[PDB]
């Protein structure tokens, strides 16, 4: 059934499973035309396919071309992010398949279950969270292999670095959540905050600065504080 | 015309045949069902006055044998049984005429809403529903579960309606998920209709045999088994028109019997909207459309 709250440390234990955000599949552009009417320009983007407990983002990019020619595509898109999600699980070996799918919109559940039904073994699940997974395109190294793309393709980040040597995968998945609401909610202030610090660079394969466990207690404190903060801004608090 | 005797009446029962019922008094002198139209199928239903509780009946048609009621009062209920023996037959059934002991069927002569409610329904197919070869009637009751409920205990009690499922390979051709699952056409027509059925009479013959049962037991897994039936035709983009024409009249019938008081249970909110107001049908179903505004704009 949907994961929550009650059931959150599912996610750690050994049962591969992966999460699937269609949030920026089908990403456009509004502008005026020539004659003053609204038209939508497609911009490439991706299916977010995360393994919560390893940090592997299986990043599949889609090209503006999946769009040429095509009807309804918002409706298209939640059943083009089924078929690549189906694809990727047939491409895998079955010990490396996973046992559920857990979808961060319920509008995902028919269109992956109708694709996954030669996999009746695996559970295809919603969630309740408000996981900020939309926000991954605020990651610069993920928007920047995106907006390349001249063609569809897969692209592979561990969205965690290298933290599992240090933590434990929940504490990870902690990190990476607070992270992206932060980065969600102000992506200035948020990106700000990662980068203040000339000293500490990001490794060439890796997403996020090289802090040490200090300066990330620091970190998470400050976007901790910016979460709070837009939250009063927002509110007046 | 055709009559279903009964040996006796010792328990007080609501009798139903078809669309009509009367109420009989313990130990009252009633001797049977007279001038039955012949040319259709037909249902003689019971409710006991003591055990609301577990409606049942059975299907049976007059040309197929000659039929009599008689209580059983091991089982506690009203059997249908086959008289074989036609003298002795025709003997009892004029003593009772004789004696006006009988129940007359009751048909306006305006009045064709039996044959429009059975219209495709087969004694043959009612058979195949329901599995019990040895006896020429089929028994149905309110508890009764069907044979895709039982995938989701007894196979010998159970209603085997064809398998309809939205989300099932059978539904679904590999490479054209969103195209099978959002227009199930390839699913009608081919699958169902070309496949499994064979013609659409067929088709229409056990829906309208599920509503049935829905209607006079509360048969739940038949009242699934209806409107999954209607939902495949009006989530169907290509439908042959003669299809949607009948479908309407069907339907038209369907609604305008049910029991104005019963329409909370017997009556799926989503499908009917979703049928009437989103599907490709939704234009289609005229006659069901206004009837079902007039009559149940509750509902939707
Ligand atoms: C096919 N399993 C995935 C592995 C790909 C090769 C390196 C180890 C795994 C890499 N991770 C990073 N994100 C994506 N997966």
């Amino acid at each position: 059934g949907a994961m929550n709250s009650s059931n959150y440390a599912e996610l750690f234990n050994n049962d591969i499973k992966l999460f699937v955000d269609d949030t920026n599949v089908y990403r456009v552009t509004v502008h005026k035309t020539f004659e003053g009417n609204v038209a939508t320009k497609a911009i490439n983007g991706c299916i977010f396919t995360l393994n919560p407990k390893t940090g592997h983002l299986f990043l599949k990019i889609i090209h503006t071309s999946v769009w040429a020619g095509q009807k309804r595509l918002s409706q298209l898109a939640k059943w083009k992010t089924a078929e690549e999600v189906s694809a990727l699980v047939r491409s895998l070996p079955k010990e490396e398949q996973p046992k559920q799918i857990i979808v961060t919109r319920k509008a995902m559940l028919d269109p992956l279950e109708v694709h996954m039904l030669d996999f009746p073994n695996i559970a295809i699940r919603p969630t309740e969270l408000r996981l900020p997974f939309s926000a991954a395109m605020s990651i610069d190294k993920l928007s920047d292999v995106v907006m390349k793309a001249t063609e569809p393709q897969m692209v592979l980040f561990n969205i965690y670095d290298d933290w599992l040597d240090r933590i434990s995968s929940y504490t990870a998945f902690s990190r990476l959540t607070l992270l992206l609401r932060a980065l969600k909610t102000n992506e200035e202030s948020a990106k700000m905050i990662l980068l203040s610090d000339p000293t500490i660079t990001i490794k060439s394969y890796h997403l996020w600065p090289s802090f040490t466990d200090e300066q990330w207690i620091t970190i998470e404190s400050q976007m901790r504080d910016l979460i709070l903060t837009e939250y009063g801004r927002k509110y007046n608090v | 015309m055709n009559t279903v005797p009964f040996t006796s009446a010792p328990i007080e029962v609501t009798i139903g045949i078809d669309q009509y019922s009367f109420n009989v008094k313990e130990n009252q002198p009633f001797h049977g069902i007279k001038d039955i139209p012949i040319g259709h199928v037909h249902v003689i239903h019971f409710q006991h006055a003591d055990n609301s509780s577990m409606r049942y009946g059975y299907w049976f048609d007059c040309r197929m044998g000659n039929f009599y009621i008689q209580y059983d009062p091991k089982d506690g209920l009203y059997k249908m049984m086959e008289e074989r023996d036609g003298a002795k037959f025709e003997n009892i059934v004029h003593n009772f005429k004789e004696r006006q002991m009988m129940v007359s069927y009751p048909k306006i002569d305006e009045d064709d809403t039996w044959y429009n409610l059975t219209e495709f329904v087969q004694m043959d197919k009612i058979r195949k529903i329901v599995r019990k070869d040895e006896n020429q009637f089929s028994y149905v009751d309110s508890s009764m579960t069907t044979v895709q409920e039982n995938e989701l205990s007894d196979p010998a009690h159970s209603l085997n309606y064809t398998v309809i499922n939205f989300k099932s390979r059978e539904a679904i051709r590999p490479g054209h998920e969103m195209e099978d699952f959002l227009d199930k056409s390839y699913y009608l027509n081919t699958v169902m209709l070309q496949g499994i059925f064979k013609n659409s009479s067929n088709y229409f013959g056990e829906l309208q045999f599920a509503f049935l049962n829905a209607m006079f037991f509360g048969n739940y897994g038949s009242s699934l088994q209806w409107h999954a039936m209607i939902e495949l035709i009006c989530s169907s983009a290509t439908v042959p028109k003669h299809m949607l024409d009948k479908l309407d009249e069907i339907l038209y019938y369907q609604i305008k019997t049910l029991p104005e008081q019963y329409s909370d249970i017997l009556l799926n909110e989503r499908v009917w909207n979703i049928c009437l107001y989103s599907s490709f049908q939704k234009n289609s179903l005229h006659n069901t459309e206004k009837i079902m505004e007039n009559k149940y704009p509750e509902l939707l």
